[PDB]
């Protein structure tokens, strides 16, 4: 018996049978590490919307990007709230650009241990403040 | 006299459509081993002798009682129990598992996927063997601490997500630190085609360094660092 | 029956055990060939071996200049001169042979110097025949060498096509008319029952640590083909000796390895002195087990325990540099503080002489031959063999030496598939079974399934465990032997009484350790009886009575003019062992030790002398 | 053997880098060539991102034939668009500029 025989025995099993799986998300301790690796999948998968909407409108929308503006500046009597929009845009960027070098610091195999896990995304979640804050302001 | 209470769960495969559910035991300490696996067999023995579960040394070196105590995956001979009465321990089967029965979980193509990287040494000219022992100096031998010792308790890649979505194509950290381990052997002579086996997009590139693998591993060992290396080597290796 | 589906299957050879052994032979008969199955109740990696820790013993020449002959010697002079010598010179011939077979399939031992594999000192062990000094012959893959050594096994096996049933339960021997036709399992994960059929069957399944209250050994240590040759009506041979390892943790009876000691590690008791060189001026804390456990047991009595109730004594280790303690015992490091809370680099392991191997079991050949005796002569049974903790060719005797059941694993493991190998050939004719053969397993398999009686399976487990524990322990006496005697046969009737809960089909452990039961009780009446009849004092069996050791001469004085006593006047014999399986009877019969080697030429033969460290 | 996903691993976290640099580079020098390159690195590196997270969900045969494909589409269109935005209009930098000083 082969082992590409052994995972083909083992599915035609399970699948037909009443077997229930065992309990995943719903069981499993949450911890840093992990809430912060499903935000780089939540802030990337937002950040290509974003790129995307802003892209197939300048291809479906009628009138030009400064004619958009001056409807912006129609709606808006908010003075924060544009700063508010500016923090909202600008948090996920920042997240996912900071954890994008600590994934790429990762991959050159550094800084892989536990206990340097929770510093480096510490550093990277007051890092991310830090600069959404700083930038929101300009 | 101190109660402690412990929820485990069930499931008997034997009963007209039984589905899963939690159920309740009661334990005083005090005529109790410390460790968790020392409950199981507690109520095992005095309450519920249904109470289904693997085990065998009891030392944490077999692997056999691998299961969710807590949220984590662990060896249940070897976490104590929180002495906090307060609370309730919450007992489950390693996640994402066909449940067999009980804490049972089918690790039938966990053991077959093992058995894909071929975990064995391997020379070019195997005609010499078995009448010198070969050279291997205390250098190239350090290399191999922190992969060796690995237990294929399943802890590890039964706690990665990728393991979870795509288990059936994506080989985990378990065997992907075994993979590495015999890649960098230095009496292994099959070290690029070793690499050229995870020439896919699954087998090895589904690990997305979620990093729960080495934060489980009841044996302090780093499958997720063993990873990066082959990614690493993966990259790097020419021809 | 009706109720049950019966699966027939077909094979040359079925090996029965996937420890170090059982692997061992199992692939090594595929490698040959042969279309092998092998039964095992647990994954191969799980079985006990995993647990090992001292080391594997060759006569590699790495450290210093050795010998084989020379650690030959030693474990005849260990074994107390019960050790049957033509198995001895084969193992210990064979073992530098089989250790490299074994780093060259990939086993991460330790380097030295010149990287070479790592080799240590250890329990009872000499250069030049004794004379010589401390031996360095413990190969080692640092503190787990039994872990790797079981992995790279199971690794090897993969590489043939030998099929295994991965928790599946043997339950009986297929016997007709004196010869093995195969074995009768349960199926853990359906609960359907399969024969399945051979020419040789390889009982390789590990000894019966779980008959006692207290031991190193496995939850799974159950002497489950010990039992399974019982039932057979076949004999089992010196299951009274029981070793003692003499450092096991105090707590949950961990084992602490003997590594630590040949490390440098030293026993002390409640003074601070070394006791160890009060008992042995030689060998010290190194010396034999059954000698360094006894010394322990004997110090608690005077007064001289350690815990609050004064019941251990300390392994101390804090004196050797941290950093050899990290590179040559991380794993005893760990479970220290795991178990007992304690960092090795600063306090001494509260240890406790605690069962831990059988050097009884299924009477054997140097070439792994199943022995039943027939007329006071020995006899092969046709088709059966044995390796491992569970057989007894006895290559250990009276008192195991420190790493040599690994080694006994790998050597016999291999024997016994060139010996089939040798004998038979691949495709020749599996002799067919009865058509209703091995009823009566299944039939006792429904009747534990709906046991519903008035003593459940656990209690008494623990009624027999803590029986044996009292009256079969390190000393032992005739009015104490015999009324455990007497307590374990009660208990046997007891077995009608039995309460199961769980009447399912699937992973039914409620059932399997109640069969577990039935295995360790043939296991432990063979031992309390066989105990109380030996009246002497050999090797791990140390009688307070009879302290004196009774070979055929007194070999204290030279040999001229002395009266040879008869065969059933002295004790150096191995002891045989029957149970009728229905009254619960123990009849025992004895057989003479072999002290021929297998060529005087190569390895002269030793006689018995004055045994002490 | 021909190792197709090795160079693609090496690929992303190469163009990752790129933008990276691309970032501060585009603030300090705000011109038409920097504008295009950040239309290609931007739509290229999201297009491999949404590569894995459809390798990772979407289980089945002719599924995973369409999500590709449809995600083709999308950053053919995304690309095109951002294209179009540099070339007739006041393009990314200068265009996230004026939003900022709003
Ligand atoms: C207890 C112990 C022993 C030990 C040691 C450490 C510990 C904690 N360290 C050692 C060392 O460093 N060096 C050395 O030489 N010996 C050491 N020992 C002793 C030695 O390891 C044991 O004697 C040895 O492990 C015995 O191995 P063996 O191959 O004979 O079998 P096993 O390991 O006990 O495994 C048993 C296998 O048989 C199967 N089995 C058992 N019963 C059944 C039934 N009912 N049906 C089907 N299969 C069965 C098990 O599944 C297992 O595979
Ligand atoms: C797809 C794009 C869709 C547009 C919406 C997304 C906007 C988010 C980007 C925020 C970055 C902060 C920019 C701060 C700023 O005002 O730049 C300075 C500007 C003022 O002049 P100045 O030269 O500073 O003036 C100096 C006088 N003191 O001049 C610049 O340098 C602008 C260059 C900035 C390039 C960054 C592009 C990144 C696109 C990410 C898209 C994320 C989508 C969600
Ligand atoms: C210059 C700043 C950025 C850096 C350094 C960066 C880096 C990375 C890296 C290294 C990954 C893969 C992480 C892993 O191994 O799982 C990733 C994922 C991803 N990125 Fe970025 N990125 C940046 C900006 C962006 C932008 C602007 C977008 C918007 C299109 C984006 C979209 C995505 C998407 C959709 C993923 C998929 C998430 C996944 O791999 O599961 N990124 N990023
Ligand atoms: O972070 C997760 N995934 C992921 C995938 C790719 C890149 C980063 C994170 C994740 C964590 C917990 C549960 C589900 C998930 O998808
Ligand atoms: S790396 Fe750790 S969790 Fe994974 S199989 Fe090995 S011991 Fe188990
Ligand atoms: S939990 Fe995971 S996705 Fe990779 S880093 Fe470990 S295997
Ligand atoms: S039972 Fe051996 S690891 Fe827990």
């Amino acid at each position: 018996t082969t082992a590409k025989e052994e995972m083909e025995r083992f599915w035609n099993k399970n699948l037909g049978s009443n077997r229930p799986l065992s309990p995943h998300i719903t069981i499993y301790r949450w911890s840093l590490p992990m809430a912060m690796s499903i935000c780089h999948r939540g802030t990337g998968i937002a950040l290509s919307a974003g790129v995307s909407l802003f892209g197939l409108s300048a291809l479906l929308l009628p009138g030009n990007f400064e004619s958009h503006l001056e409807l912006v500046k129609s709606l808006c009597l908010g003075p924060t709230l544009i700063y508010t929009a500016k923090f909202g845009i600008v948090f996920p960027l920042m997240y996912h650009t900071w954890n994008g070098i600590r994934h790429l610091i990762w991959d050159l195999g550094k800084g892989l241990t536990i206990p340097q896990l929770t510093q480096s995304g510490v550093v990277v979640l007051i890092l991310t403040v830090l600069s959404s804050v700083g930038l929101a302001a300009m | 006299p101190r109660i402690k209470k412990f929820a485990i769960y069930r499931w008997d495969p034997d009963k007209t459509g039984d589905k899963p559910h939690m159920q309740t035991y009661e334990i005083d300490l005090n005529n109790c081993g410390p460790m968790v696996l020392d409950a199981l067999i507690k109520i095992k023995n005095e309450i519920d002798s249904t109470l289904t579960f693997r085990r065998s040394c009891r030392e944490g070196i077999c692997g056999s009682c691998a299961m969710n105590i807590n949220g984590g995956n662990t060896l249940a001979c070897t976490r104590r129990i929180d002495t906090n009465l307060d609370k309730v321990s919450k007992i489950y089967p390693l996640p994402h598992m066909y449940v067999i029965k009980d804490l049972v979980p089918d690790l039938s193509n966990f053991y077959a996927q093992y058995k894909s990287i071929e975990p064995y040494l391997k020379k070019k000219d195997e005609s010499q063997e078995g009448k010198q022992q070969y050279l291997q100096s205390i250098e190239e031998r350090e290399k191999l601490d922190g992969l060796y010792e690995c237990i294929l308790c399943a802890c590890c890649s039964t706690s990665c997500p990728s393991y979870w979505w795509n288990g059936d194509k994506y080989l985990g950290p378990a065997v992907l630190m075994q993979a590495y381990r015999w890649m960098i052997d230095s009496r292994d002579d099959f070290t690029e085609e070793r690499l050229a086996k995870l020439q896919d997009p699954f087998s090895l590139y589904r690990c997305h360094t979620i990093m729960n693998c080495t934060g489980t591993c009841p044996k302090g060992l780093n499958p997720g660092k063993a990873i990066a290396e082959i990614k690493k080597m993966m990259a790097t290796y020419k021809e | 029956s009706t109720q049950y589906p019966v699966v027939d299957h077909e094979f040359d050879a079925v090996v029965v055990g996937a420890g170090g052994a059982g692997l061992r032979a199992a692939f090594g008969l595929s490698e040959a060939g042969f279309n092998t199955a092998c039964v095992t109740k647990l994954f191969p990696t799980r079985s006990h071996t995993v647990a090992a820790q001292g080391g594997i013993n060759a006569a590699l020449g790495n450290m210093e200049e050795d010998n084989w002959r020379w650690h030959f010697y030693d474990t005849v002079k260990g074994s107390d001169w019960l050790g049957d010598q033509d198995a001895i010179h084969y193992m210990t011939e064979q073992a530098p042979a089989s250790v490299v077979e074994l780093e060259n399939y990939g086993m991460p031992f330790s380097r030295t110097e010149d990287g070479k594999i790592y080799q240590r000192a250890f329990g009872g062990q000499s250069l030049k025949f004794g004379k010589g000094g401390q031996a360095h012959r413990c190969c080692c893959v640092a503190d787990r060498t039994g872990h790797s050594l079981l992995h790279t096994l199971y690794g090897r096996s993969l590489r043939y096509d030998t099929s295994y049933f991965v928790e599946y339960f043997a339950l009986d021997l297929l016997m007709e008319n004196g010869e093995c036709r195969g074995v009768i399992a349960l199926c853990i994960e359906d609960g359907s029952i399969h024969r399945i059929r051979a020419r040789n069957t390889v009982v390789a399944t590990g000894g019966y640590g779980r008959t006692y209250f207290s031991c190193t050994s496995a939850h799974t240590s159950t002497g489950d083909g010990t039992a399974m040759v019982t039932r057979a009506g076949l004999p089992c041979q010196d299951l009274e000796f029981v070793q003692f390892h003499p450092t096991g943790i105090y707590g949950a009876g961990c084992l602490i390895t003997e590594g630590c000691r040949g490390e440098g590690g030293i026993l002390i008791n409640s003074q601070g002195e070394r006791f160890m060189e009060r008992y042995a001026p030689v060998a010290k804390d190194l010396a034999s087990r059954d000698v360094v456990s006894r010394s322990m047991t004997l110090e608690i009595r005077e007064g001289r325990g350690c815990g609050p109730e004064k019941d251990h004594v300390y392994l101390q280790l804090h004196h050797l540099p941290p950093e050899q303690l990290a590179v040559r015992l991380p794993g005893i490091s760990e479970t220290a503080m795991i178990f007992a809370g304690v960092d090795v680099t600063k306090e001494p392991i509260p240890v406790l002489p605690t069962v831990h191997y059988n050097m009884g079991g299924i009477p054997t050949n140097y070439k792994g031959q199943v022995l039943r005796h027939v007329n006071g002569q020995d006899q092969v049974v046709p088709g059966l063999y044995a390796c491992g903790e569970a057989a007894c060719a006895s290559v250990h005797g009276a008192n195991r030496l420190g790493a040599n059941s690994l080694l006994d694993l790998v050597v016999f493991g291999r024997a016994c598939a060139l010996s089939i190998a040798e004998s038979c050939r691949p495709g020749d004719k599996v002799p067919s079974i009865k058509p209703n053969a091995g009823e009566e397993s299944v039939m006792n398999l429904d009747k534990l399934r709906f046991a519903n009686g008035t003593i459940r399976t656990s209690e008494l487990r623990l009624s027999m465990q803590k029986s044996m524990q009292s009256h079969a322990a390190v000393f032992r006496v005739g009015s104490v032997l015999q009324e455990g005697c007497e307590k374990i046969l009660r208990l046997y009737g007891d077995l009608q009484h039995l309460k199961t809960f769980d009447r399912g089909m699937v992973w039914n452990t409620d059932l399997v350790e109640t069969l577990e039961l039935q295995n360790l009780m043939l296991c432990a009446l063979q031992t309390i009886y066989g105990a109380e009849a030996r009246k002497e004092s050999r090797g791990a069996h140390a009688r307070e009575d009879f302290k004196e050791r009774v070979d055929e001469y007194d070999y204290s004085k030279p040999i001229q003019g002395q009266q040879k006593k008869p065969f059933q006047e002295h004790w150096r014999k191995h002891t045989l062992s029957y149970v009728d399986v229905k009254t619960g009877k123990v009849s025992l019969e004895y057989r003479p030790v072999i002290d021929k080697t297998l060529n005087e030429a190569d390895c002269a033969t030793v006689p018995p002398a004055i045994r002490s460290y | 053997s021909s190792k197709a996903a090795s160079l693609h691993w090496t690929g992303e976290r190469v163009v990752s880098v790129l933008l990276l640099g691309l970032l501060p580079a585009a603030y300090l020098n705000p011109c038409s060539a920097m504008d295009y390159s950040l239309a290609a690195a931007l739509t290229l590196h999201g297009h491999w991102g949404i590569g894995q997270v459809v390798t990772d969900y979407v289980r089945g045969d002719a599924l995973q034939k369409a999500a590709k494909a449809g995600l083709l589409a999308l950053s053919a269109f995304t690309f095109a668009g951002l294209c179009y935005f540099n070339y007739h209009d006041v393009g990314i930098c200068k265009a996230v500029a004026m939003l900022w000083k709003l």
